[PDB]
């Protein structure tokens, strides 16, 4: 149906500013939004459609100790919408204390967007773990979103923060952040600060502003995963649709992405395929095997070659994956993007549920369980002593986190026909 | 031609994704009279998005039987009727062969509903974290998993490749053969062929067993295992059938390399 | 029929003449009366015509210790009206009894009043709670008219004193007009000064003349509610039409409003709908549950979203309502005025039977008796002295207000299926 987008925090603010521009400069349209005549398309979904057809999009803009917000307010894009919903510390208890004394007339904006669509599919959030004022408050969202409505999808575009270890709570604050999502949220996606790195270094020479270069690929990332929406396609134009097989279950429902060139300044299905097989394609960084895999292609592709393909790739065995039955990759097509210069013809995108990951989370449960053998990490800072006098929270997050690795580590297993 | 594949084959987004969704709200005691139905395709044709053209008008829909009778079988007939100069090219014939391939993939889009409706029922109650919920939400997993490959092959072979043997295959006799012979290879690879009939046989039992499925939610677990177990071993003897049928296909070829992939 | 106004006391006659300056700028006549050729209407509920058209309003006017009732009397409206009725301490006792010796003499302007309409529908009175020379004045001719006619209706606007606590006897004046108020009115419309001045502090940043903007509310309200009196409707054009579904029962009949722009210097059905369901748009400050609800709206509707708009009302839950019986929201359309500058054009007005006024009622009871307890505040004052010598009527009053009280809190439960 239709999905409604939100964003908070700093580098979601960032990330939805930029995917606004991406989808602004992507389809026929002004930066106030008005249409071009020299364009067709669907922009239902992510904006709301106007007389003079002004597509204002339904982000929902919340802030806090707003800097950069102040520079996306005055801006030539600041005539794109106006949806009048703008409301104003770096700890998780701090944000969550922050959006509770607020948590009505922020749920006035959210039932005000909800009065203005007619039907809807799911709420995006555009968040970073832990980044501070967003850590926190959006796991107070997330609550009140999964107290309200359980009959809407939650998918989440967040990265994994990693600084290369002054802030010593972050592995608290994270902690207690994706606790939230694994029980309150129905899917996510995660990517790492370490891969996009890494591929910055390899196509660039850039260190110090990589954040900007990191919003380019959030951005291509995100209308990528949405062209079947945008462009109007046959299948899974549901998010539901498109979520569906690649979590059977509800604790592991961790997505995994990928993207074939790494630097975008033929190219055959056999070869994108085989791009999208590494982990140096990946921008997440014994044997793991994934669950499902899901690929879907955008450009100039010759439909007899796929079958081809996915026959050698059946028999070169390039993937390694058995989680315990018949749970496959899945290859798709969309459409190649007009109103653009299609260099780099044919692009992929990929989407896999993998058991990697959960060593990453075990890096980050090492961390804080370190911190949490020492116990002098908190700081003692005065709100999460509010919230919790005691600190079991964070036992009992670890509890879950420790069901969490458990359920990864026997997902790997061929014995994973009970327990699933 | 380019319009008759959105709809007679169900290609467009949105049209089908609400024809057959409002269609299954109803299901019957109804559906009796062609006053309903003409309409809810009124309403489809609304939020197609793509069309709104006289070619996207003057289609005839009905049901040759009307109900009167683990059911899952539904008959309906969409046809478009065209002019007297191209009349001779876009034969009567032609369009039932169309008709008769519309109606067997609209009975696959109610699987992607019931199975979403057993879904649904168990998502307002996802609670207890017990062993029987797990238990109970594999057995959703499995069973979508075949439908989610099953339309990966229709759309791999029905729309895709004898579509790509149609736009290199147009030449005023000869236009009639390129009709003619775009609907062979559809028919072809669909499957609807008498040589691939025993494959196409099992499909109708995979059908009902998934509906049984869908009708308990809780009434018992071991009916449910039971049902899983059935659908299990008919899963079983299709990667055999399927081998066996290319011992004696290309298209075919491609099927059991889909429902088998680094498991056996 | 006819409805004949009254005005008296300070805040009441300031109300009356800001009612009438409103109908004289809203309608197409001059300040003295006169018919504008520009300009049909019906205004002959609340003026009577005359043959150079001079719709001389019914507004009997009663002054005690008149300084503004001068400054109404010199004015340029001051030829609009001149029915030669104008007849002369801040007690509810020394009102009570100034009334008392010359209620003849204004029961003689009140009958010639009365022959001068030929039919008769209501008596509206402009009067303020605990005004000081209106309380006590208005419970006597209100007592004078519910004597006097029982084939007729009253309807009341006044307002809820709350000066945030010199004048200590005010619960008690209030609490007995309120006592005359349940026992001989047949439906009451109540404001807040708290609700106003918030408005009026968001609206504005004026503090010290909210009395003027005040005015102009009232006034908007005022012409609001007699809209389809004034522009020929075709439905509810008496008053007791209006009136019959609100209240079931002869205590609690406080109709509490709403009024969508807190400023008014598209909005839809649906808008203006969510708008009126909060009580920041409600003039007036266990869960409590409405009775019936009435909302007649003005402007430039389109007729085919308000259904829509009440589907999506009852799927939304949006309004929380059982008193126990299949009592719900009336909505009601009325035409938008001309004659003006139609600028916030859709506007929405709002009446309901709501118990949550009894908490309100129980603020001033918690003050009354706890002032009753000390019996410290009457100041013994000669006037309360003469008019009771044991003070009972304060008891009696008290005990009156007990069942009222208790009346609302029985109203709250599903089971008032007795005892309605």
């Amino acid at each position: 149906r239709e999905i409604i987008t939100l964003q908070l925090g700093q580098c979601g603010n960032q990330i939805g500013f930029e995917f606004w521009k991406q989808l602004c400069a992507e389809h026929g349209i002004s930066p106030e939004g008005i249409v071009e005549e020299f364009a067709t398309d669907r922009k239902d979904v992510f904006f709301y459609q106007a007389d003079d057809e002004h597509y204002i999009p339904r982000a929902v803009l919340l802030d806090l100790e707003p800097r950069v917000i102040h520079s996306i307010l005055n801006s030539p894009y600041a005539k794109l919408y106006n949806p009048e919903n703008i409301y104003l510390g770096n700890n998780w208890a701090s944000g969550f204390s922050q959006g509770e004394k607020i948590h009505e007339d922020i749920f006035d904006i959210i039932d005000r967007e909800a009065d203005g669509s007619d039907s809807l599919e799911g709420f995006v959030l555009c968040h970073s773990i832990a980044g501070g004022t967003g850590s926190g408050l959006g796991s107070y969202l997330l609550e009140r979103l999964n107290d309200r409505y359980p009959k809407k999808l939650v998918q989440t575009y967040s990265v994994f923060p990693n600084q290369d270890e002054d802030v010593v709570v972050q592995p608290y604050n994270s902690l207690l952040t994706l606790k939230r999502l694994t029980q309150n949220a129905d899917c996510v996606v995660v990517l790492d600060n370490t891969a996009l790195n890494r591929i910055a270094t390899d196509r660039l020479h850039i260190q110090n502003p990589s954040f900007s270069q990191i919003n380019q690929l959030v951005s291509t990332i995100m209308s990528a995963s949405t062209t079947t929406l945008r462009y109007p396609g046959y299948m899974n134009n549901d998010l539901i649709g498109l979520i569906a097989s690649l979590i059977p279950t509800p604790r592991l429902h961790f997505l995994m992405t990928g993207y074939t060139p790494l630097t975008t300044d033929k190219t055959t299905v056999l070869d994108v395929m085989r791009r999208l097989l590494q982990p140096k394609n990946v921008m997440v960084s014994t044997n793991h095997c994934y669950i499902a895999i899901l690929n879907i292609i955008q450009g100039e592709v010759d439909p007899t070659q796929v079958h081809k393909s996915l026959q050698r790739i059946r028999e070169r065995k390039l993937a390694n994956f058995i989680p315990w039955g018949p749970a496959s990759i899945q290859v798709a097509l969309s459409r190649k993007s007009p109103y653009l210069p299609s260099a780099h013809r044919v692009s992929g995108l990929m989407m896999a549920n993998h058991t990697s990951i959960s060593s990453l989370f075990e890096r980050t449960c090492r961390q804080y369980d370190k911190l949490r053998k020492r116990e002098a990490f908190l700081e003692q800072f005065r709100k999460e002593d509010m919230f919790k006098d005691n600190f079991d929270e964070m036992d009992t997050s670890r509890e879950i986190v420790q069901q969490l690795i458990d359920e990864y580590h026997a997902a790997t297993r061929p014995d994973y026909i009970s327990w699933g | 031609y380019e319009a008759l594949r959105h709809f007679l084959l169900m290609e467009d987004g949105e049209f089908a994704q609400s024809l057959s969704d409002l269609l299954f709200e109803k299901l019957p005691g109804e559906l009796l009279n062609p006053l309903v139905l003409n309409s809810v395709l009124s309403k489809a044709l609304q939020c197609s998005l793509h069309g709104d053209t006289p070619h996207a008008s003057n289609l005839s829909l009905a049901l040759k039987y009307l109900p009167e009778v683990p059911d899952v079988l539904s008959c309906l007939e969409l046809r478009y009727k065209v002019d007297w100069p191209l009349n001779i090219v876009i034969t009567e014939g032609c369009v039932s062969k169309y008709s008769g391939v519309f109606s067997f993939l609209l009975q696959l889009k109610l699987m992607m509903w019931a199975l979403k409706d057993v879904c649904f029922h168990l998502k307002r109650t996802a609670m207890a974290g017990s062993v029987q919920f797990r238990q109970l939400q594999l057995f959703k997993h499995e069973m979508q998993h075949f439908v989610k490959v099953i339309q990966g092959y229709i759309a791999n072979q029905i729309l895709h490749v004898t579509w790509c043997e149609f736009r290199a295959r147009l030449a005023l006799e000869e236009i009639q053969r390129a009709h003619a012979e775009y609907l062979h290879k559809a028919v072809f690879r669909g499957l609807l062929t008498e040589k691939a009939a025993p494959v196409m046989n099992v499909i109708h039992s995979i059908f009902s067993l998934v509906l049984k499925f869908r009708s308990q939610l809780h009434p018992n677990f071991a009916l449910m295992q039971q049902s899983y177990n059935t659908f299990k071993y008919y899963s079983h003897f299709l990667f055999k059938v399927v081998t066996k049928l290319v011992n004696r296909q290309p298209h075919l070829e491609d099927f059991l390399l889909r429902i088998n992939f680094n498991n056996y």
